[PDB]
């Protein structure tokens, strides 16, 4: 080591609520570039989070056909509607609930609000209404993965169950999104100039920037810890 | 043609792009997408977009 | 399960000589692997103590 100044979390700077800047302690030689690269890299790889992961609506019976009173396709409700994201507590598997009627556009808001959940924001799309006396009704099934499920990869778990009109669709499961590195050096006066490195990181909201990074820091060191035996 | 009822069904299906398959461009360029790299992968520009 | 990941059990390694030698590991993760040599060689590399 000999005085190897081993960097640490510091000057964390929020850009938004899912735009973020942050920075570490400077770092001795030549661990910048592989404190970077590793970084970037671990974030990107297992961000866990929650998601849409099948759909029970009543109106429907095959998504591939329309619907009176809606405008987009149930195809299109279930692409828009996949940009569902929201922060969930501890409990997984849940479901949350979205009806209503009218002749506005139709916001995420409009939703069930459970315990457990929390949406980011009232912006997303449920495919607005069209005429006044349709009304809409879905609950909407959330999971909690790691990375990109595939929608024949959920086939098998059903063997007797998904009728028509519970059914599957794909997704990505990873708040993540985004990790960069940039390394730099300053803020060394008192020892031999040093390294700090900046990450960008722009995460879907759902996971903390401080809190993902030190998730993956733990996965790392889990990683290193065999490879020491 | 002697049939008492002539009944057809159409089904659907949805199909995923995947390694080995045909594409091309407009200018003029044919190819094969053929190779599946995890996105840790693909490099990243230097804004950090792949 | 979620944040449970792969570890590598079979670590046999196999000493060409006395400093030649190549070691094999278990199942690391995809692209986590990848990731994890290019900074054991990055780390190992740029930075060694030894008297010279």
């Amino acid at each position: 080591v000999t005085e190897f100044l081993k960097p640490r979390l510091v000057d964390i700077e929020q850009v938004s609520s899912t735009h973020a800047k942050v920075t570490l302690e400077p770092l001795e030689r030549g661990f910048g570039h592989t404190l970077g690269n590793a970084l970037r890299r671990i974030l990107l790889s297992s961000m866990p989070g929650c998601a849409v992961t099948e759909v029970e609506i009543d109106g429907v019976l095959h998504e591939y056909s329309t619907k009176e009173g809606v405008q987009e396709d149930i195809l299109e409700i279930l692409l828009n509607l996949k940009g569902l994201a929201v922060r969930v507590q501890g409990k997984d598997e849940v479901i949350l609930t979205l009806n209503k009627s009218g002749i506005g556009p139709v916001t995420a808001a409009d939703i069930t609000h459970d315990g457990d959940v929390e949406i980011v924001k009232p912006q997303h799309v449920i495919c607005h209404l069209t005429d006044e006396n349709a009304s809409i009704s879905m609950r909407i099934k959330v999971q909690r993965g790691r990375g990109y499920v595939p929608a024949s990869t959920r086939i098998h778990s059903e063997e007797d169950e998904r009728p028509i009109g519970r059914l599957l669709v794909d997704a990505c499961y990873s708040p993540v999104e985004r990790i960069a590195y940039n390394v730099e050096a300053a803020r060394v006066e008192q020892r031999t100039d040093l390294d700090k490195l900046v990450i960008e990181m722009e995460t879907n909201g759902t996971i903390d920037p401080e809190e993902a990074i030190r998730r993956a820091a733990t996965i790392l060191a889990e990683q290193l810890e065999a490879f020491v035996d | 043609p002697g049939v008492l009822k002539i009944v057809k069904v159409y089904l659907a299906v949805k199909r995923r792009i995947q390694p080995g398959d045909k594409m091309a461009g407009r200018h003029g360029n044919k190819g094969v997408i053929s190779k599946i790299n995890p996105i840790e992968d693909m490099p990243y520009d230097e804004n950090g977009t792949p | 399960s979620v944040t449970e990941f792969l570890k590598p059990r079979l670590v046999d390694i196999e000493q060409v000589s006395s400093t030649h030698a190549k070691v094999t590991l278990e199942p690391l993760e995809r692209g986590f692997g990848h990731t994890l040599g290019n900074a054991l060689r990055r780390i190992l590399l740029s930075s060694m103590p030894g008297c010279a």
